[PDB]
């Protein structure tokens, strides 16, 4: 069967260039085309990039990426590449190589796993965890809500758990957002008021990019 | 130049076992005069997974796609992907795709969402943490959890005066229980935080405004 | 037929190369395929050769290094190719300094298969390369300016002065007789200095001579230095006809010394401009016996004073001085009316690579444009000239202006080679020559001749090897300017005997009827195998087809002939017209090449050369289908009135394309004709839809199948015929997408009937 | 059945001294045909007496023609007189050619471009492709004055570029002054001619185009950019312009120009003396032998149309029925009439009305036939 693999995520400073890869297996690498598409977040959907024919080295580019991308192929290694020049903070997106259907016409019949590119100048910074003490008015209700603020961390990701993962209900880990150049995140849990503060409530925040593990106990 | 797409609705609220119908329209004819086929393709993407091919030509399914999907959509400028009976595995985003001329373009996509009875948000407000103040930083966070539908707006007010700058709203997301959540931040300095005495957050939804406050 | 005209690739118009000829090449080691194109010299690109490849859906070109670089005008560029390498030739002009002639012959470069230089050859002074015994292997079983300063002082009485004028006139007449480049100026001096006529006036010899007799005597004091100064300032300048590189001479004619001259002699002679002027002093009269005037004369003249200074008893004696002055002033011009021979041989006019070392080059201008060919060994650097035997002088003159060597080609026989040449002007209708070898003596003889005057028979040659066994089977000879109404052209197909190598006409090919100006046959080429039957296929060009009609957007065509076991096709399988390729193409079809895979499909492609652009055409897969059908019941029992099951399966019987590709985007369209030929049919389709215009997408495999049902016709069946076999005809057809498609879509084999018949 | 009508049938007339010349009748005829049914149209041609003549003299000015030019300088008046015996309004012109100004055809050493003659004491001209000198005029004095102001030139190879001059004379109508009368071009030379393909020796690859390229002073300045005309191109241009060549060539070059004359439908060949002393008699003999041949030809027929001719030199002549493709009568005496029977039949019905032009070659007159069909 046909499958495509890729190098994986890459973090690069602004102004540099990156050479992605898309290995191919299970078919004659010099008989079919390889297409590239850029999927961006924030409702940007997808936009086609270009093509390359490994059997002849011939390329074609959408005008929007005419001077940005540069595709090439290696017949011996059966691996294609895209070169992005002068990357900017806007180029952050996930890119996909593809393989046109042999019969009929379907540009992307098979896709690779996925590769994500982030163009940031921020250094590897660990998170800062701040407990969210409930307001005095919330202590009179049957249900009490707690949480913590994972502010100031880069690069992604950070995994947040409660009570060393023993608690597994009521946890809401919202998607992170970027302030200035450094990310931010929050998480909110809910446990019965009859159990807090009568029982310990804590969270564990792991930031593998810095090998940092932080524990923060919630206090009124 | 490039062919443009209008894929509407941007999302569909559906229930298991109910017929569904997308629609996108192209600015130019897709009927290749020779083969008489319409060069439009349909894709499906599950959150966190690469897209997949469903229907290559306007009405031809790909091997492995369940029969409940149907291409239809003749005409050459209007197309409609129909599902006889939606199911849980079918919850995702669908893009239709130009295939006749260059540059090749997509339609933006349409996301399916399961229907649930209305649920008023559960709002909680937490003042800045003690330790944050020793760092000369301050921030106010309001959590809004378990609400339906997923459309809401929030307005922050310090001492009754709305503030329109220095806020970051976390992306609302969908849960397995068919509910939504959200959050908002209030970036402030320690000095700026002490300038005011009371704070409050406001929530807008299908009902009556819900608020919380601190002091 | 097989060529894809919907997807052409073109070199940018107004691009760096102004293509004159296009040519495909492939390095046998690395299997890299380039597109070599030629161009004339221009300020943008010095030329002459570029290698072009397919970069970004377009043809991009870079020049090839280590190739000769032309200077000035475009004299001619010639390029050929083989698996041994690439040969380049440029016509060059060398102006021999001594004489008023020119030499026009070629300078050549032989690159290897990968375009690395291997050898070079300059063909000026050819008699030093020649070898009248080299074995012919065939697998045997700025001019001269003169300024005269005439003294008009009154001491010369009018008779002596007419004699002086006669001396000047005779000097001019004599010098012009033996120095074609000489030019004259005349300054008469005395109390005043006076240009009789500068160097520009001397371009009309008769008028200048007339001006001499028209002179009038100034008759005053002798200001000689002022005369020299005025010649320096006014005669020897670019503003009055003088040329910088040309020699400069003076001839002073005085009868006395300087007296009352405002200027100074020693400063005038020593002046910066004087350096390089050959001053001759002619002294007349008794006064010169005195020492002072002798010193003045020895001072004006340039040493050796015996050959530049002069003295004569009286003005009559001047007539005798002509000999010494003519010897001492004008250098001998040398021979100029000699025969031509190899001076304008124009070697490299045509070319052919015989093997790694030997090349065959044309020599059209060899002997009064008699022509010939040079067999050059690029390693030993020695060559032999081959031409028609001169015999007596009466026959040698008859062979002048035949242009032998206009085109050269090689024929490959089962055991030996054979060189052929083209003589389009032979007997004013053309001919083709062939090298007959008899011991030492090898010479060209006519084998074929044209019929119409001015048709340029033999201007293009194309040996064709149909089954690619290494043995030529046909020879195509073009007469592009053949005339019926205007210049339509003609092509003669000649069969080669397998026993004697003789020629025998097989066919005469003409362009599409409807064009009076087509120039059909101007370019022909064997394009390898395009149709994918393993037989060679030829191409022919009609660059004027449609010229001047309507807006003149595009004109020219290319005909594609397919080869068969019995020879070339009778009629073309394709006709690519310039207007259907792209707008702006002028003279489409005057250069061609093929047989190398440039798109990446692995199938041989084509290149057609416009007069200013190049075009590359992608070849299409040729597909042959195999139709099989089954019946149930295998035969209809007598009185049967049920429904007949039919299983119809098509198959790709050609290995031209991988199975997984199928028919790509082409839909299979087939129809069924039940009980064909009967006035009233006995069976009919169960559903008319199911058997008329049935469109299907291929399964992506090597086979496709369908199931159909047939039912007896309504009403009672006629008794005339009740048990004859029922004929079912399955006519199929390929519907291919319109436009510009990424892959070359398949085309049904033209030479296989697109249907099959089965019986029940 | 078929039908046939007459729209203009103006009577034949030798024409008054002012106007009225008409040598072909009928001029407009409408034919309707049911395929398979033949119809016979009648045509008749009367040879007028004093029909005007325009003569253009095109002389090779190579060096071998130096003696020739001396005689031509003084034959203007006599040539005008002799033609005035046969016609009432004659006019004559002049032009010259040597060759293209590039190697190997012409020596490009600057001294030899300034002076191609062997020696520097004789009058010479720089080589040129073509030089129109005198437009057609009725004055012999202008001819004598302008021709006497010319001089000989020289080139390097024997064949000459006279085909350039012929094509430029055919194409440049307004410049040369051609009228709608009997046009005669007298091409006189001493050597053979260049033809398309030869220019490749000089580095020329652009074929000649059918445009007038004479500049403000009657010189083919752009000659080196284009290739020589082909024989077929020259024949086609002369036929379209209706010019009749008369090649007065020396004895050595006679066979070449006889072969060339065979290809051009109406032309004559004569032997020009080494001094060119017998040009007037040559022109007169050629002209008389050329005007006594009446030939009727058809333009390109529509698809499926067939045409045949049955020439008739005298009234009581037989009906031979031969299917010749072009009528022709020889030895037509002045003040006489002949008749051609043009037979027309068709195979397929046309999609729209078509038009034919049957013209007596060498004369302006023509006959437009409006051909239709029915079924
Ligand atoms: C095919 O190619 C061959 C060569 O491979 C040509 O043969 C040559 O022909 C030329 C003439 O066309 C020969 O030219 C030689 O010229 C020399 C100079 O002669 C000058 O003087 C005479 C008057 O005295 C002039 O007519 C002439 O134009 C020159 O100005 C002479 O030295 C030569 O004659 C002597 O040598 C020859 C050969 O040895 C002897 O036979 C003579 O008796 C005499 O001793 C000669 O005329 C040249 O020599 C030829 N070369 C060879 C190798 O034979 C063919 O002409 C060519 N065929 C065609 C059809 O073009
Ligand atoms: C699939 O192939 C069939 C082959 O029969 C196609 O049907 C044929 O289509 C052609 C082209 O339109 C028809 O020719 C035209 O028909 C009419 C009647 O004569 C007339 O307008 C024209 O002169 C012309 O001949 C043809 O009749 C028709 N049928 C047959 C039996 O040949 C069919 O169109 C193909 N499918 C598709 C989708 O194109
Ligand atoms: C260059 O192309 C030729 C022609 O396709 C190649 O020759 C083939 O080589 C393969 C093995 O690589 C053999 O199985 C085939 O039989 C050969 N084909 C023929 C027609 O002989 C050649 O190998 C290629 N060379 C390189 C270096 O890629
Ligand atoms: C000779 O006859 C031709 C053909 O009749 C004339 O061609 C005319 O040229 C003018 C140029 O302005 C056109 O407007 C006319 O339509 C053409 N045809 C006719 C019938 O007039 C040509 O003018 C005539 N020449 C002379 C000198 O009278
Ligand atoms: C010089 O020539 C001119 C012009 O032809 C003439 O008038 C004059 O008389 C001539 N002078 C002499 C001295 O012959
Ligand atoms: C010119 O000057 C030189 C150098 O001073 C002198 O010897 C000579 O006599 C001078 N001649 C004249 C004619 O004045
Ligand atoms: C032709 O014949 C007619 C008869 O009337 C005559 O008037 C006219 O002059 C003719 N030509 C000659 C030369 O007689
Ligand atoms: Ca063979
Ligand atoms: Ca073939
Ligand atoms: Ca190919
Ligand atoms: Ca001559
Ligand atoms: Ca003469
Ligand atoms: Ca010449």
């Amino acid at each position: 069967m046909v499958q495509l693999q890729r190098a994986g995520p890459t973090i690069v400073k602004p102004g540099s260039a990156v050479k992605l890869s898309c290995k191919a297996t299970g078919f004659a690498y010099e008989d079919y085309y390889i297409f590239w598409v850029r999927q961006r977040e924030g409702g940007n959907g997808q936009k086609w990039i270009g093509r390359i024919h490994p059997g002849s080295g011939e390329t074609k580019y959408n005008d929007k990426f005419k001077g940005k991308a540069t595709l090439t192929a290696d017949t011996e290694a059966s691996s294609a590449y895209m070169r992005l020049t002068s990357l900017t903070s806007e180029d952050t997106a996930v890119w996909y190589c593809g393989w046109e259907r042999s019969v009929g016409r379907a540009t992307f019949a098979y896709w690779g796993q996925g590769t994500s590119v982030t163009v940031s100048s921020a250094k590897t910074t660990p998170p800062s965890v701040y407990p969210l003490a409930p307001g005095s008015a919330a202590q009179t209700n049957s249900m009490v809500t707690l949480g913590c603020l994972v502010k100031g961390y880069f690069p992604e990701p950070v995994t947040v758990t409660w009570n060393s993962g023993s608690l597994s209900s009521g946890v809401h880990t919202f998607p992170a957002v970027l302030q200035s150049d450094l990310y931010t995140l929050s998480s909110s849990v809910t446990v019965p008021s009859s159990t807090w503060p009568s029982e310990t409530v804590t969270c564990n925040v792991a930031h593998p990019a810095s090998s940092t593990k932080v524990d923060k106990k919630i206090v009124p | 130049a490039a062919i443009t797409f209008n894929l509407a609705p941007e999302s569909l609220v559906v229930t298991a076992g109910s017929k569904v119908t997308f629609s996108c329209k192209a600015s130019q004819d897709f009927l290749n005069s020779a083969t008489k086929r319409n060069y439009l393709t349909w894709y499906q993407q599950r959150d966190g997974k690469p897209p997949k091919l469903l229907i290559y030509w306007a009405s031809a399914r790909l091997s492995g796609v369940p029969a409940r999907f149907t291409g239809s959509g003749g005409g050459g400028t209007e197309f409609t992907l129909t599902i006889s009976s939606v199911k849980a595995a079918d919850i995702g985003t669908y893009y239709c795709r130009q295939l006749r001329s260059r540059p090749l373009t997509f339609g933006g996509g349409t996301k399916l969402t399961v229907k649930q009875p209305k649920s008023s948000p559960s709002v909680t407000l937490f003042p800045p943490s003690s330790e944050e103040l020793e760092t000369n930083k301050a921030t106010l966070v309001c959590t809004i959890t378990d609400f339906y539908p997923g459309v809401v707006t929030v307005d922050w007010k310090v001492d009754g005066t709305p503030v329109t700058q220095g806020m970051e709203t976390t992306q609302p997301s969908k849960q397995s229980n068919n509910k939504y959540m959200a959050s908002s931040y209030l970036t402030l300095t320690a000095r700026a935080w002490e300038r005011h005495s009371s704070y409050s957050c406001q929530v807008t939804h299908e009902g009556h405004t819900v608020e919380k406050s601190l002091s | 037929f097989n060529v894809d005209v919907a997807r052409p690739w073109l070199t940018p118009k107004g691009g760096a190369p102004f293509v004159l000829s296009s040519l495909l090449h492939q390095d046998p080691s690395t299997n890299q395929t380039w597109l070599l194109v030629t161009s004339p010299r221009t300020k943008r690109t010095p030329g002459p050769l570029h290698r072009c490849s397919l970069v970004q859906d377009e043809i991009l070109c870079h020049p090839v290094e280590h190739v000769p670089i032309p200077k000035g005008r475009h004299r001619g560029v010639t390029v050929v190719r083989s698996h041994h390498g690439v040969l380049i030739c440029i016509q060059v002009l060398v102006r021999r300094p001594h004489s008023l002639s020119s030499e026009l012959t070629g300078t050549c470069s032989l690159l290897g298969p990968d375009l690395r230089p291997q050898a070079q050859a300059n063909f000026f002074d050819l008699e030093n390369l020649l070898d009248p015994d080299a074995r012919v292997d065939t697998g045997d079983c700025a001019g001269t300016e003169i300024a005269i300063i005439l003294d008009g002082s009154g001491s010369i009485d009018p008779p002596d002065f007419q004699r002086a004028k006669d001396f000047i006139s005779n000097m001019m007449r004599n010098f012009y007789e033996k120095c074609f480049e000489c030019n004259f100026a005349l300054v008469q001096y005395g109390g005043v200095i006076q240009t009789e006529f500068d160097l520009r006036d001397s371009q009309d010899v008769m008028a200048s001579l007339a001006r001499v007799q028209n002179i009038t005597q100034v008759g005053s004091v002798t200001k000689t230095a002022s005369a020299m100064q005025h010649v320096l300032d006014s005669i020897f300048t670019s503003s009055h006809g003088s040329r910088r590189k040309a020699s400069k001479v003076m001839v002073v004619l005085t009868d006395g010394g300087i007296f009352e001259d405002p200027l100074n002699l020693t400063t005038v002679i020593n002046s910066p401009k004087m350096q390089g002027v050959e001053r001759f002093a002619i002294g007349v009269g008794e006064e010169f016996k005195s020492a002072r005037t002798a010193r003045e004369l020895n001072l004006i003249a340039s040493d050796p004073d015996e050959t530049h200074a002069f003295k004569v008893t009286n003005y009559m004696a001047l007539d005798g001085l002509l000999s010494k002055l003519r010897y001492n002033i004008i250098s001998m011009e040398g021979t100029v009316g000699d025969a031509l021979h190899y001076q304008l041989a124009q070697i490299g006019f045509s070319a052919q690579i015989l093997d790694e070392r030997q090349v065959l080059l044309g020599a059209v201008g060899a002997f009064d444009w008699s022509g010939g060919a040079l067999l050059y060994d690029t390693r030993s650097r020695r060559g032999r000239f081959l031409n028609q035997t001169a015999a007596a002088a009466a026959d040698a003159e008859a062979a002048q202006y035949s242009y032998l060597g206009y085109a050269v080609a090689v024929l490959h026989k089962t055991c030996s080679l054979s060189y052929i040449a083209g003589a389009p002007r032979y007997k004013h209708h053309g001919a083709v020559f062939e090298l007959q070898k008899e011991g030492r003596e090898a010479s060209f003889l006519p084998v074929l001749e044209g019929e119409q005057m001015g048709s340029y028979f033999g201007s293009e040659l194309c040996p064709v090897d149909i089954d690619m066994d290494g043995s030529t089977d046909f020879l195509l000879v073009a007469a592009p300017f053949y005339h019926v109404h205007g210049e339509e052209g003609r092509v003669y197909v000649y069969r080669l005997s397998e026993q004697d190598g003789s020629f025998s006409l097989a066919r005469i090919l003409s362009g599409h009827p409807g064009f009076t100006n087509a120039r059909f046959g101007f370019a022909m080429a064997a394009m390898g195998d395009l149709s994918q039957d393993k037989l060679t296929d030829v191409a022919i060009g009609a660059p004027l087809e449609g010229f001047g009609a309507d807006d003149g957007a595009s004109f020219g065509s290319v005909y594609i002939y397919n080869g068969h076991w019995d020879g070339l096709s009778a009629s073309p399988s394709q006709r690519i017209r310039a207007s259907t390729v792209a707008p702006g193409l002028q003279y489409f079809g005057m250069s061609m090449a093929g047989g190398f895979d440039i798109s990446g499909d692995g199938l041989a492609d084509i290149t057609v050369g416009t007069l200013g652009q190049a075009v590359v055409f992608r070849s299409r897969p040729v597909v042959r289908l195999k139709v099989s059908m089954a019946f149930t019941p295998s035969a209809l029992p007598i009185g049967f009135n049920g429904v007949v099951n039919v299983r119809l399966c098509f198959e790709i019987s050609s290995v031209t394309t991988a199975s997984e590709s199928g028919l790509r985007e082409a839909l299979l369209n087939f129809t069924l004709d039940v009980d064909v030929g009967k006035q009233r049919r006995r069976l009919q389709c169960s559903d008319v839809r199911s058997c008329l215009g049935c469109l299907r997408e291929w399964s992506s495999g090597s086979q496709l199948c369908e199931d159909l049902l047939l039912m007896p016709t309504e009403g009672e069946l006629c008794e005339e015929d009740c048990f004859s076999n029922a004929s079912v005809k399955v006519s199929y057809q390929l519907q291919t997408p319109e436009g510009q498609t990424d892959h070359p879509q398949p085309i049904l084999d033209r030479y296989t009937e697109p249907f099959a018949i089965f019986q029940l | 059945r078929g039908q046939q009508e007459v729209l203009q049938d103006q009577p034949l007339s030798q024409g008054a001294r002012g106007e009225g010349a008409t040598q072909l009748a009928p001029q407009r005829v409408r034919v309707t045909l049911r395929p398979g049914e033949p119809q016979q149209l009648q045509v008749r041609f009367l040879r007028a007496e004093g029909y005007p003549v325009d003569l253009y003299y095109l002389m090779d000015l190579s060096y071998s023609m130096k003696d020739d030019l001396e005689r031509v300088r003084q034959l203007g008046h006599a040539l005008l007189v002799r033609l005035q015996e046969v016609t009432h309004s004659v006019r004559i012109g002049f032009g010259s050619f040597v060759d293209k100004t590039v190697l190997p055809f012409v020596s490009t050493v600057p001294s030899k471009l300034r002076h191609p003659c062997p020696t520097r004491l004789e009058r010479c001209q720089s080589p040129f492709s073509f030089h129109h000198v005198l437009s057609l005029t009725g004055d012999a004095q202008a001819f004598e004055r302008e021709v006497g102001r010319q001089s000989v030139s020289g080139n390097l190879d024997s064949p000459e570029g006279g085909f350039d001059a012929i094509l430029q004379a055919a194409l440049c109508q307004e410049q040369i002054g051609w009228r709608n009368v009997s046009r005669l071009l007298v091409f006189t030379s001493d050597d053979t001619f260049h033809t398309a393909g030869d220019g490749k020796l000089g580095g020329i690859f652009m074929p000649s185009d059918g445009h007038c390229h004479l500049d403000s002073n009657g010189l083919y300045s752009r000659s080196t950019e284009f290739d020589y005309p082909s024989v077929g191109q020259v024949a086609q241009a002369l036929s379209a312009a209706n010019i009749q060549p008369i090649f007065a060539v020396t004895s050595a070059a006679l066979p070449v120009y006889q072969e060339l004359s065979k290809l051009i439908p109406k032309s004559a060949v004569g032997e020009l003396s080494e001094d060119s002393s017998n040009v007037v008699q040559l022109i007169m003999d050629a002209y008389n032998s050329l005007s006594s041949t009446v030939t009727l030809e058809h333009s390109s027929l529509p698809p499926g149309v067939h045409i045949s001719y049955e020439s008739q030199c005298e009234g009581p002549e037989k009906r031979e029925g031969k299917a010749e493709d072009r009528g022709q009568c020889n030895h037509v005496r002045i003040n006489q009439t002949v008749t051609f029977w043009v037979s027309l039949q068709a195979t397929h019905c046309l999609p729209e009305p078509h038009l034919l032009r049957l013209r007596a070659l060498g004369f302006s007159e023509e006959l437009i036939v409006e051909l239709h069909t029915l079924c």
